[PDB]
RNA sequence: UGCCUGGCGGCCGUAGCGCGGUGGUCCCACCUGACCCCAUGCCGAACUCAGAAGUGAAACGCCGUAGCGCCGAUGGUAGUGUGGGGUCUCCCCAUGCGAGAGUAGGGAACUGCCAGGCAU
RNA sequence: GCUCAACGGAUAAAAGGUACUCCGGGGAUAACAGGCUGAUACCGCCCAAGAGUUCAUAUCGACGGCGGUGUUUGGCACCUCGAUGUCGGCUCAUCACAUCCUGGGGCUGAAGUAGGUCCCAAGGGUAUGGCUGUUCGCCAUUUAAAGUGGUACGCGAGCUG
RNA sequence: UCCUCCUAAAGAGUAACGGAGGAGCACGAAGGUUGGCUAAUCCUGGUCGGACAUCAGGAGGUUAGUGCAAUGGCAUAAGCC
RNA sequence: CCGACUUACCAACCCGAUGCAAACUGCGAAUACCGGAGAAUGUUAUCACGGGAGACACACGGCGGGUGCUAACGUCCGUCGUGAAGAGGGAAACAACCCAGACCGCCAGCUAAGGUCCCAAAGUCAUGGUUAAGUGGGAAACGAUGUGGGAAGGCCCAGACAGCCAGGAUGUUGGCUUAGAAGCAGCCAUCAUUUAAAGAAAGCGUAAUAGCUCACUGGUCGAGUCGGCCUGCGCGGAAGA
């Protein structure tokens, strides 16, 4: 014909971005309950004064200053808080 | 016709051919064909060069292919408009950076190996040069 | 047996090394033993003809810096990817 | 307190937003304008950022 | 105060593997027996109980040794922010930052509290 | 209690034709032509396995590579939808040269006749009919030859339809 | 409409009729807690029995597993009883 | 009754040496982002609330990409600049490129990009070099004793590179193959001899011979010569209305 009709793709789908990542970095002063990192799995583990939610959201269990550190035999990344 | 037996995915992004090469030394044979320019070597191009180069030396010595076509290239058919998904895989190519050794040769005299690589480089789009093995 | 006249580098880095190679010298280092490593520069063409020999890379070389003798070995060589040039040379003392 | 003199030698029409803010933090308003600024590492960093378009006399 | 041993940490491979040797006073481990407390999808293997005949074999601790693991410069290279150029699919120059790999080397952990045994 | 899944869900409840058409708009958006590009196409060149009795390059030329032109099929949607009339024919042309004839030349697997293939050359010249709306094409018979392409696939305020 | 990865340029976000896959559930245990336990694969030996069933030892160390895609995570297991 | 070997076959796992990856990571930047502190600068440039909007067709250029042909003044994103909504100077003419942001007037001066022989303002400026192609002032693979520069190499008054004179010989027509293969279709060998030298021959030629040169050598001449490597600027490749 004058023009050749094309096909169709089968890859159009994608899901919404979940806004994961670190919310407060090292040195941030946070209130109790502040979300530090939103995660899939425990890439960062909960240290002192830090709690882990059902979806592994790390949140502050006290007022203070955020600190990242590496601890344990496995060199895992822990998030703790110095109470200030 | 060099081509991967199976691939994890059948199509790949266009990408960019930047940087210098890895594998710039004659590691297997005694002589080598080294790419001076950059570009794409199709499997047909590589195989045509291999036929001339192996036939030049009267099937003597040993011939090494140092490059492999692992990047699939898609082409839209004639007279189809833009869009409607990505095109179909037509052929495969290897990306070539300046300095990469494309072919190696051993077991033959240097004057014969030089002549064989001349005929072989006549089939390649990229500028080449003749190199020999060195002790590092 | 090979005598290499080399002068210690005044400045180092990417810009300095590229300027040096444009001026037809190339950087090299001498490390080993207990003395701190010494960064030298030396003439490209003289050493390019010298290293065309196979015995250059095995036998003991001589490097003259500030009129003082250092006994070295050609530990490694970095060549230009396609041009017949030397980017850098690693030398080991004794 | 080397108290150096900063002059602007080039225009700020199509410069990056960061470079425009650096000129404003240095206090330069037009080509040929000259200002008095105290010699601090903080000020020397500003001069280094926009060195392609300012000159320093001291 | 010196050595040996046990427990709880710091630390997270320079600390872990391998190879060789070495220890039973105390300790540790193997070990003896088991209606029983307690336990096995069965099984006193493990867990548990009652004990101390034997033994340091395994294990565990210690000592030595690079066949590995690991750590690792200097220099160079790749990349790159800013500004400027070219022959602009890619590069180059000024300046700032500067890897990865590799090399020379390093390397058979160091350390804190308490408890016990030997010796002074 | 909703494949209200057209999933921020028009109504509880709904498919088509229009060349008999009509209005408001858009070159925001297609068909012709121009424009950009040049995958494809055409032309040229690079390397020579081989065909050519033998002999790669008289003549061809595999597998491959690099360009040119704007010239086919395309890609895009930049211009025109308060209109740029769209094929073929007739009349009248004009340019380019990648030359169909005539002119000059090199090589030939050029004995002569007659060719083949390149190089130079655009001064002039370069069919009539049968059949189809045809351009083409096939066919008949000529010719020294019945060239290729651009000119809005030249030319409808010049004709035809 | 929703989920996972890439494009996405090391914070977030980021388009195309871009490249690939899934969901419209399931489970009163497959949830809570306490206690306990640790794979894939290969070698050697062993009745039917063999490449590959159950068993013993060794190597190996998560190369397994997760009710269902993909990514991240998981031994203090989030895996098994 | 369980066995013990072997060969030029296939050969997984493993080892050593090599590359490749948007949907690979035992590594890993520059930047960007978040936060804390300090100075200087900035007409609060920041946030909040309220009155009024417009706008939700973007375009090109740089950089990072997807798609397309790393085709398009193509298309789709990120980011910056410009145009939109921006005059002026430059790029011949040329919204988006380079320089630079027009409050008004002046027959004042200095500069930016870009330029200075004439059109047309300003160097027929100074020093050193290169090109001969009007290259400059379109285009590749590829080709060539163009020409400049650099580092090294071979030979040479014991006579070197040309050229000229003379030889270039005996096993031998090496064997195999082939209708023939006589140095020279093709295979294996490529050795001996007299030599000053000479190849079981580099090429032309023959149906096979024959014949003609070359390698190599002696003489003649009597001073430099030959071939690669790197590199600057040129040359051909290069045909449209
Ligand atoms: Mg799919
Ligand atoms: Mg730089
Ligand atoms: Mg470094
Ligand atoms: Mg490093
Ligand atoms: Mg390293
Ligand atoms: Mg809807
Ligand atoms: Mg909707
Ligand atoms: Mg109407
Ligand atoms: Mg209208
Ligand atoms: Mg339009
Ligand atoms: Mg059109
Ligand atoms: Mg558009
Ligand atoms: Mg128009
Ligand atoms: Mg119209
Ligand atoms: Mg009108
Ligand atoms: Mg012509
Ligand atoms: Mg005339
Ligand atoms: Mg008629
Ligand atoms: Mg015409
Ligand atoms: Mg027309
Ligand atoms: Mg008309
Ligand atoms: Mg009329
Ligand atoms: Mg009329
Ligand atoms: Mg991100
Ligand atoms: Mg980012
Ligand atoms: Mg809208
Ligand atoms: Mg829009
Ligand atoms: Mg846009
Ligand atoms: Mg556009
Ligand atoms: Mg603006
Ligand atoms: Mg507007
Ligand atoms: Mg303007
Ligand atoms: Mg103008
Ligand atoms: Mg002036
Ligand atoms: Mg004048
Ligand atoms: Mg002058
Ligand atoms: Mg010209
Ligand atoms: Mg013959
Ligand atoms: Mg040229």
């Amino acid at each position: 014909a004058h023009k050749k009709a094309g096909g169709s793709t089968r890859n159009g789908r994608d899901s919404e971005a979940k806004r994961l990542g670190v919310k407060r970095f090292g040195g941030e002063s946070v209130l109790a309950g502040s979300i530090i990192v939103r995660q899939r799995g425990t890439k960062f583990h909960a240290g002192a004064n830090v709690g882990c939610g059902r979806d592994h959201t790390l949140f502050a269990k006290a007022d203070g200053k955020v600190k990242f550190e590496v601890k344990g035999p496995k060199n895992r990344k822990f998030i703790s808080i110095e109470a200030e | 016709m060099l081509q991967p037996k199976r691939t994890k995915f059948r199509k790949m992004h266009k990408g960019r051919n930047r940087g210098l090469a890895q594998g710039t030394d004659v590691s297997f044979g005694s002589f080598g064909l080294k790419a001076v320019g950059r570009g794409r070597l199709t499997a047909r191009q590589i195989e045509a060069a291999r036929r001339a180069m192996t036939r030049a030396v009267k099937r003597q010595g040993k011939i090494w292919i140092r490059v492999f076509p692992d990047k699939p290239i898609t082409e839209k058919p004639l007279a189809v408009r833009m869009g409607k998904g990505k095109g179909n895989v037509e052929y495969w190519v290897a990306l070539i950076q300046p300095g990469k050794v494309l072919y190696e040769m051993d077991g033959v005299p240097e004057e014969l190996a030089r002549e064989a690589f001349k005929l072989a480089a006549a089939k390649l789009p990229i500028k080449t040069t003749f190199v020999t093995k060195t002790v590092m | 047996m090979f005598t290499i006249n080399a002068e210690v580098r005044k400045e180092q880095g990417k810009g300095a090394s590229r300027r040096l190679r444009a001026a037809n010298k190339f950087p090299a280092i001498i490390y080993g033993g207990k003395e701190a490593p010494l960064a030298i520069e030396l003439d490209h063409d003289k050493v390019m003809n010298m290293q065309a020999k196979a015995e250059f890379y095995s036998e003991v070389l001589t490097i003259v810096v500030d009129g003082k003798e250092i006994k070295v070995k050609a530990q490694d060589v970095q060549r230009h990817p396609y041009k017949p040039k030397l980017q850098h040379i690693d030398f080991v003392r004794a | 307190a080397k108290t150096i003199k900063i002059t602007q030698t080039r225009s700020a029409i199509g410069r990056l937003p960061k470079h425009k803010a650096t000129l404003l933090g240095l206090g330069l308003r037009r080509i040929g304008h000259t200002v008095e600024r105290e010699d601090t590492p903080a000020i020397r960093g500003m001069i280094n950022a926009v060195s392609f378009m300012v000159k320093v006399e001291e």
